[PDB]
């Protein structure tokens, strides 16, 4: 949040209503078509009809194609699960790279609950029982229960007497009951009776405010990888669990199979909503071809979310083969179930807003023919060097005084500095 | 350090029964309080792998370790 | 919720079982001995909450007895009085099963109480008195849906029994 | 309506195989377009599954890439039904740091072989009509069950006493009471609590009155893979590895004692084997060792059907340097039959493509219907399918009711196949990395 | 009726008296040379007398090898145990190959120990905290006394006065089975499963033979099940998985099983492990089995290998007649399976049909013959079952050879699929 | 005594390396048959283990396959006193997935050499007259005596039921009662004092010592990298055992058949493991002439590096002639308690010569076998040859594999 990262600009696609992209809007310049075809996308997500459909960012280093990404989530929402991957994780130590994946693709598909709970809370004043001839009898256990806000007598069905001795409820503790179950639960004594003399902390508690019957709503968002971990591994059997380490498990896949039958009674009983997600895969080009393999079926499920690839390596071997080259490291056969959104070189002058905006970000100042400087070294060299020029140039002119960035800041920068492609001239002499 | 390490029974009692299952010591020699300066010689990676587990620890985690 | 289908199919007994190699010495040096005592002590002091828990959870199946079902299946005879049996309590009749073979009839008890049905054993080594008080009983109490009684037995000394249906497992 | 965990993926219009009583495959049946000899032998290979006589069957589904192999494949799958087991694979989820690649192979084949178990169980089931538990501060009870023809009342013992204290029963329940082993079920109540009781806060719908006999000889069927039985059988706590998936290599003799204790179940009565299928997808991510494994082990009588789906033609088979069709050795190919697939032409396309947007719900025109069908044909199946995605889209965000030419134009535009993208790319090679 | 395999209608090796293979006996055909070398292998196996000699069954694919190893395991019966292995199955993630390669030899050799089993049976009677407890049976009541573990046994069991117990005292067992039927009247509907009383003695001693493999008691005794005891109770808490057990510890099992042949007590059965796939194997598992094949206690093995001149697993350029190298070719005798002719062709695939209950007409059987002759034999074999399957759905009873040529074109072959792939 | 689980191996006839005092070697003695000078090599290495003063020596037996180097290394292992470890291990089998391959070489090599411990300890055994509680009676069949007992040993006596009849056997220092039947009564003293001396190697004791019931990691394997320090330790505890005398080293053999499955990692650390002075006899085994050593693309004599072949003597072994081959052929026969004709003995000379002596020992057990079958007493010419003809050697299955070289798999 406080700390300003690479992408801390980008808020959203500067789309209209219409579905085209402003030429620059939202901390995003240009892109245009990839920004409405990421657009598309959204919608996609948002409409939440189809699973496992693909998308490759393809391009350039440095054409926004994590920013579109992020972009991507920002518009959706963080109602909306978005995992971040790279693809160096799948390699792990503790599982298989199957596994990773899958646990991945779960980790995009969120689960909404919904919990309404019915609880008579409040200082119990009174546990008159009600004697009575059985056609000593009792037919009902009165409690009354005092809040904040007044008084509450309840007639409790008799059984609840083994429940107040087993808790040990007496007058002055504080306690709820469950509308359901009927059972009580004690919260400690009242601290309207709590002296300054006496030592207990877990023992008192405030008198609750509100009515003292409550209905209660609690909604939780967990993911189908949560619920997997959760039943995969319950929290002396505990003991030696907890003692040895808990590695990662190859999840089965009845186990998943059991958890979307769950899942599914959940949504039919209302419960529960589903909120399908995106998974996002940068790097994809270091996967293998085992994983492109399994990606291949798990892009064919019913279940598996939205995904999005970003590839820049071009014609490229790909990993885990032997001169198997493919136009983005990526198998052939897996660029088939993908659409492709091309990302595009840009121009000095995209350059020069998007330097404008990092540097607003920032919060620098930057002066016209400093920024004109800037870009120009930004047409030579990278766009992400131009950028990272931008506050150490700013530190340079706070050192001498300076509240804004002049170009003098930015040349001697530039001087202590260099770029991949001047050290690479300096290893060549 | 307060460790107490009872070292068998003393050998003047080794006629008190014809068959125990017992080790019976010699009485020490010198005085009851015995002063010593000592050198032991260790390894930083001792006190590492001293430090790397609990050990001799009475908690039931401690035992299982 | 595996519970009921785990414990249906939980049946593989190892084929050897062997306690672990005991570390045999002569003059068991003091400090090992203590060390291993009171090891075994704080284990056996903090498991006592929890003993019957590490039994259950470690304890090998070392037995494999035949399921009860194989009696009835292992004879035609037995599951035709099976489907009888079934037939006749549903018209609430009570039934006498007459076998000669004493081993029969510890068969038959077996397949009773496969059943659920309620029984009384009437054999030749039971006392005169006994005959008549386990009849007494048969006939003092409904309940019993089942008198089972060797043809060898002197059955001359019953004279009045309340049941309706005979049924003749051997000749 | 409802978003439910299945959504609509890449096979969801795929509901069997189309064919009729003859196994002659219809034009366009169950979501099946053309494949007409390719799904006409994947109803040879479905009757041998269902006919469960012969054992280690193997069928390769081979032909080029988006000609529909996993399509028939779910085909078979949907046809198939629950009943019987079909355990689908990739290649690759075989090469596991928990177990060997054998092990794996082993654990795949061993839960595509069902085993159904019969017990017969004495069944209490009626309304509470009466409970009263005495207990001294040993317990005795006496409970009454009704069940519309009779009311008997019972004498309780100690441990059903504490059965029934633990699962809280009360009158109005509708309980069922199993007699060889005590474990109480609630199927629901009859009718409310009483109304003077505060909290209770339900009015749950009752259920009806049972009927006939209060006990009752019920059969009931229990399933259970082979692979339950071996992760149950190998640990004391072995059950949970059945959903972790911490299985070891289970030992052999393990699996030895089950396959004996199965054949003697399947000789008495106790229980019957449902023989189904492994579907390897993509099997040429096998390795030798795999293929070797799999020769011997469809020898065994416990093998089921395996199907398999490759696109590769003569490849280097992984972990050799020896080239092999379908990257698969000829030992393994002479334990298979081949059953080879054949591109669509424009009407198998066209179909294919209103399938699909029937199963996605978008009324598309017959204008964008024939340039999305010349699309296809021109650059792949999947892309045009995944256009009528992005069109509808499209559509949708212009207020229009059908797709119609411009949007797929604008789609297209929009969205880039593997040809054009790849020309961009070779546009602009110096600006991707290693040329 | 029970499920047909490849290898089902293998049921021998079809010899004569003379050791000489008839041209069609016991569902194998051909492979006389083959039959006969086989059958002086399982005479070796059947004296006893060699440890560790081996032989390697070496020819094309298809031609017999695995069956005729089948057939070996047939002749020898079920007393004798065969150890059916792939080479790939030595890839263990757990252990290491040498350690599956020796206790796979370990599994192949048999011990038949005749133990003396007494087991206390009754219903119980009193429970007094050492333990005094009382059983009863249909003959009397005795009294005895037990080691406090088999108190908690017994707790553990949760058995209680009035119930009906088994004790195996050997393995410190309790089975607590039901309460007596004398009971089962008591209440109306209670939770417990009812029992009749036992009709035997209190205290009986049965012997009984019990079949186990070295192996058995090697795992055994690495990971030991019996210790009921605190330490060992918390061992087996730990996660199941295979060690590497040492030479040590089969030494140990070595010289005990040596006490029980000489006490009689015990009778050791040498078997037979079967490497299907050998070419699987790499280097390092050829030089264990050298020093392996050498040992004294070793079973016979059977190996099979259908590979050419090819490169052995684990090098880089060394190439060997089978894929095994030359110094584990000279330890094997070898024996050759030739390719079978039309007319051995047409017998094998009448056996199968006849097997798999399945009716073929000649002229359908000499199509199939002739399909056969081309493809393979397993091909022509594996259309048997689509074919009938066809001829059911057509009405007919036997396959004709329509059937077969609507299956053959359905189904193509590796050669087939081949020439349209290139 | 039937079926023993010793059987007749490959090498079950090697009973020594069939040598005079003087290490002279037999033409035939002990099983052995010819390699004169190899075995003459043997006994000098042999005569090294058994003085056991120098630390650190390595042999090398090289010469082409069949050439009689394992049967040389078990005759080593047979001719050394059992008291003496050999430890025999394949060069395949350091590859662990539990322990390093140097882990897997120092364990080898400490499991060669032993610590051997001698201990004094007082046994009691009768039969029980009379037990009061404390009061013990016991007798023999020559005297008996009455003990007073002390409360552990009451407490022994109880936990263990001991009653009037039977006969048990205690250790006087710890109490450890066992009861052996009831009542031959012991006929001697009811106190004897035995000593008794266990051989415990480096290994047993490292394990052991290593964790909380370690002892059980000496069966299993489930021996982690053991520590170095716990090495160290126990290197010095013996050292200081052996300066005070509570027990003595008896240094054994390590054998390291078909070495060349080694590494350059292995070989290299067997360079410096050699140079310790608890460092054991190490003999070694390969008939690899100059090939690439695994894990290098180096090319050495024997796959070994010249670093390790200079710390190292070599022995050779020859061909064998025909009349070694013959009297091979008669010692297996005898092993295996075959009796062929004298023809038949020639027959199989030649088949060696020509073909394999390996072919021919296995073509021995073949006859006997066809001869058992055709009712006969001792095996022909015509045995021979029917084995000839159902059994192939290598030479002949290669011919016959390139006669249908189309047929087979990957055939090049
Ligand atoms: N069109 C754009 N508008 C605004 N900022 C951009 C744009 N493209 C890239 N950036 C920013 O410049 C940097 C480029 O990095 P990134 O988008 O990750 O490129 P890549 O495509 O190589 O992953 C990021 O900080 C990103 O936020
Ligand atoms: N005959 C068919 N009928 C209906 N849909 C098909 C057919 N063939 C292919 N498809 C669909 O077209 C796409 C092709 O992918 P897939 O069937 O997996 O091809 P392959 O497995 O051969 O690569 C899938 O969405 C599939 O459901
Ligand atoms: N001589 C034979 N007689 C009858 N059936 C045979 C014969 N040889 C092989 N078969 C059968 O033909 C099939 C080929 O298997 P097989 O030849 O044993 O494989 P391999 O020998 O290559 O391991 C199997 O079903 C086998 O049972
Ligand atoms: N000098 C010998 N005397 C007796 N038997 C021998 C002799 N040399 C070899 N043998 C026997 O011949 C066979 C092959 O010899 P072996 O030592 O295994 O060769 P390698 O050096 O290849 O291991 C074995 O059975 C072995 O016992
Ligand atoms: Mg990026
Ligand atoms: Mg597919
Ligand atoms: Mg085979
Ligand atoms: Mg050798």
């Amino acid at each position: 949040t406080q700390r300003i990262a690479s992408h801390s600009h980008v808020k959203g696609l500067g789309l209209d209503e219409s579905g085209l992209a402003k030429q620059a809007a939202s901390g995003l310049v240009g892109q245009e078509n990839a920004r409405e075809a990421c657009g598309v996308i959204v919608e996609l997500i948002k409409s939440k009809k189809m699973a496992g459909r693909a998308v490759l960012l393809a391009g350039p280093p440095g054409t926004g194609k994590t920013a579109l990404a992020l972009a991507i989530a920002q518009e959706l929402g963080s109602k909306v699960p978005f995992c971040p991957m790279v693809g160096s994780e799948v390699y792990s130590t503790e599982i298989k790279k199957t596994e990773v994946l899958m646990e991945n693709f779960r980790r995009a598909i969120g689960l909404r609950i919904k919990e309404t709970k019915e609880v008579y809370e409040g200082e119990v004043t009174e546990l008159t029982p009600c004697e009575t001839e059985n056609p000593k009898t009792i037919s009902h256990v009165i409690i009354g229960l005092k809040t904040a806000k007044g008084t509450k007598q309840l007639k409790l069905d008799p059984s609840i007497f083994e429940s107040l001795q087993k808790e040990r409820v007496e007058a002055g503790d504080v306690i709820y009951i469950e509308a359901n179950s009927g059972a009580v639960k004690r919260q400690g004594r009242c601290d309207t009776y709590a002296t300054e003399f006496d030592l207990e902390a877990e023992e008192y508690v405030p008198l609750p405010k509100g009515d003292v019957h409550k209905k209660k709503e609690i909604i939780q968002d967990v993911t189908l990888h949560d619920l997997d971990v959760a039943n995969a591994r319950p929290q002396i059997l505990s003991m030696m669990g907890q003692l040895m380490k808990p590695k990662k498990t190859e999840i089965t896949d009845k186990l998943r199979g059991e958890i979307n039958k769950v899942v599914n009674k959940y949504i039919d009983q209302g419960i529960a909503e589903l909120v399908p997600g995106v998974l996002f895969v940068d790097e994809v080009h270091m996967l293998d071809i085992e994983c492109f393999t399994y990606l291949h079926r798990a892009l064919e499920s019913s279940i598996a979310p939205i995904v999005i690839f970003a590839s820049n390596r071009g014609n490229c071997v790909i990993r885990g083969t032997e001169d198997i080259t493919s136009p983005h490291g990526i198998p052939l056969d897996l660029l088939d179930r993908v659409m492709i959104i091309r990302t595009m070189l840009y121009t000095p002058q995209e350059m020069k807003q998007i330097i404008k905006i990092r540097a607003q970000t920032e919060g620098i100042n930057i002066s016209e023919e400093a920024l004109n400087h800037l870009g120009e070294i930004g047409t030579k060299t990278t766009l992400r060097y131009s950028v990272q020029l931008l506050t150490p140039a700013n530190l340079l002119a706070k050192i001498n005084g300076k509240d804004s960035i002049e170009k003098e800041h930015v040349e001697e920068i530039s001087e202590l500095f260099y770029d991949a492609k001047s050290s690479a001239k300096i290893l060549a002499d | 350090s307060g460790a107490v390490k009872r070292q068998g029974r003393c050998d003047t009692y080794a006629t008190e029964f014809d068959l125990e299952a017992e080790e019976y010591v010699p009485l020490p020699k010198g005085d009851v309080h015995k002063k010593k300066e000592i050198i032991q010689d260790v390894t930083l990676h001792d006190l590492d792998v001293a430090n790397a587990r609990p050990q001799g620890g009475q908690d039931i985690l401690s035992m299982m370790g | 919720s595996l519970q009921d289908v785990i414990d249906r199919v939980a049946f593989v007994i190892p084929p050897v079982v062997a306690a672990p190699p005991s570390l045999r010495v002569p003059r068991p040096p003091p400090l090992y001995s203590h060390r291993m005592r009171i090891l075994r002590q704080g284990l056996r002091e903090h498991a006592a909450p929890y003993f019957q828990q590490l039994r259950q959870t470690t304890a090998p199946r070392l037995l494999q007895f035949p399921e009860l079902r194989l009696v009835q299946f292992d004879s035609g005879k037995l599951e035709a009085l099976a489907i009888l049996l079934q037939k006749l309590k549903s018209e609430g009749r009570r039934v006498l099963i007459l076998s000669q073979m004493i081993l029969m009839l510890d068969i038959l008890e077996m397949f009773l109480n496969f059943h659920y049905l309620t029984y009384v054993r009437i054999d030749e080594n039971a006392s005169s008195e006994q005959r008549q008080e386990l009849m007494r009983s048969f006939n003092r109490d409904r309940r019993i849906f089942c008198a089972i009684l060797s043809t060898h037995s002197r059955t001359t000394g019953i004279n009045l029994v309340e049941a309706d249906t005979v049924v003749f497992y051997d000749n | 309506d409802v978003t439910r965990i299945e959504r609509i993926g890449a096979h969801s219009h795929i509901r069997g195989l189309g064919l009729d009583d003859a196994l002659e495959p219809r034009q366009a049946s169950q979501g099946m377009v053309g494949q007409l000899a390719a799904r006409r032998a994947a109803g040879v290979v479905l009757e041998m599954i269902r006919e469960g006589k012969i054992a280690g069957r193997a069928v390769l589904i081979a032909g080029q890439p988006g000609t529909g192999k996993t399509a028939i494949a779910m085909g078979m799958a949907q046809a198939l039904g629950p009943d019987t087991p079909f355990t689908a694979i990739a290649g690759s989820e075989i090469f596991s740091l928990e177990m060997s690649k054998t092990e794996a192979l082993t654990q795949a084949f061993r839960r595509s072989i069902g085993v159904r178990i019969k017990e017969e169980t004495e069944i209490i089931e009626g309304e509470v009509v009466e409970i009263q538990i005495d207990r001294p501060a040993s317990k005795v009870g006496k409970l009454t069950l009704k069940t519309t023809e009779m009311e008997t009342i019972y004498d309780l013992g100690t441990k059903m006493i504490e059965s029934l204290t633990k699962d809280k029963v009360q009158a109005g329940d509708v309980i069922t009471i199993d007699k060889a082993t005590g474990k109480i079920s609630k199927l629901g109540r009859s009718f409310t609590r009483a109304r003077d009781y505060d909290a209770m806060g339900s009015q749950t719908k009752f259920v009806q009155c049972p009927d006939g006999e209060l006990q009752k000889r019920k059969e009931v069927v229990h399933t259970v893979s082979l692979h339950e039985i071996d992760v149950i059988n190998s640990r004391t706590q072995g059950f949970l590895a059945l959903f972790s998936g911490d299985t070891g290599e289970i030992k052999s003799e393990v699996r030895e004692q089950i396959n004996a204790k199965v054949a003697e179940w399947r000789e008495e009565g106790k229980a019957e084997i449902i023989p189904g299928v492994l579907f390897i997808d993509e099997v040429h991510m096998l390795d030798i060792e795999s293929f070797s494994f799999l020769n011997r082990a469809l020898e065994s009588d416990m093998a089921p059907v395996l199907i398999m789906a490759t696109n590769r033609g003569i490849t280097r088979i992984r972990g050799t340097s020896y080239q092999s069709p379908h990257g698969i050795p000829i030992d393994l190919l002479d334990r298979l039959l081949i059953v080879s697939t054949t591109p669509y032409s424009e009407k198998d396309t066209k179909q294919i493509l209103r399938i699909r947007c029937e199963e996605e719900d978008v009324e598309m025109s017959e204008d964008a219907y024939t340039v999305l069908t010349r699309i296809g044909l021109e650059t792949s199946l999947r892309y045009a399918i995944q256009l009528i995605t992005a069109a509808s889209l499209v559509c949708r965000k212009r207020k229009g009711t059908e797709v119609q030419v411009d949007d797929i134009k604008r789609v297209y535009s929009l969205f880039l196949d593997e040809s054009r993208s790849t020309q961009y790319m070779k546009e602009y090679q110096d600006a991707f990395l290693f040329n």
